[PDB]
């Protein structure tokens, strides 16, 4: 503890993600919606936005 | 007002061993990349001290 | 649990020593690095080994 702060312990997470080429399986807060067809719609689908 | 300066010629220069001398965070460099110091080598190396 | 010099070595496309031989991360890497201080837990007078 009486280094100095450039060698003093460092915890470290890494988070590494894999984008959707599988089913989606982990996916965050928020609600779904019911399917509507046959019209012009600003549609959601698995953070895939159109 | 009357910070040093220090030749450095003819020796073998490993930028490795710098991290074991000061407890610096980060290696900050302009021209050149610090990782990839001990590769390529260069004519004059002038250190300055303040 | 890495010291506060290799920190900047937890990058996409770095060259050293952790970087080298304990933790490597691909070029394409895409996620998230989080490194906080812990000098109060992994730290002894004694010395931690």
């Amino acid at each position: 503890p009486t280094y100095g702060v450039g060698h003093q312990p460092y915890r470290v997470v890494v988070l590494s993600f894999e984008l959707l080429h599988a089913p989606a399986t982990v996916c965050g807060p928020k609600k779904s919606t019911n399917l509507v067809k046959n019209k012009c719609v600003n549609f959601n689908f698995n953070g895939l936005t159109g | 007002y009357a910070w040093n300066r220090k030749r450095i010629s003819n020796c073998v220069a490993d930028y490795s061993v710098i991290y074991n001398f000061a407890p610096f965070f980060a290696f900050k460099c302009y021209g050149v990349s610090p990782t990839k110091l001990n590769d390529l080598c260069f004519t004059n190396v002038y250190a300055d001290s303040f | 649990v890495i010291r506060g010099n290799e920190v900047s070595q937890i990058a996409p496309g770095q060259t050293g020593n952790i970087a080298d031989y304990n933790y490597k991360l691909p070029d394409d890497f895409t996620g998230c690095v989080i490194a906080w201080n812990s000098n109060k837990l992994d730290s002894k007078p004694s010395g931690n080994y």
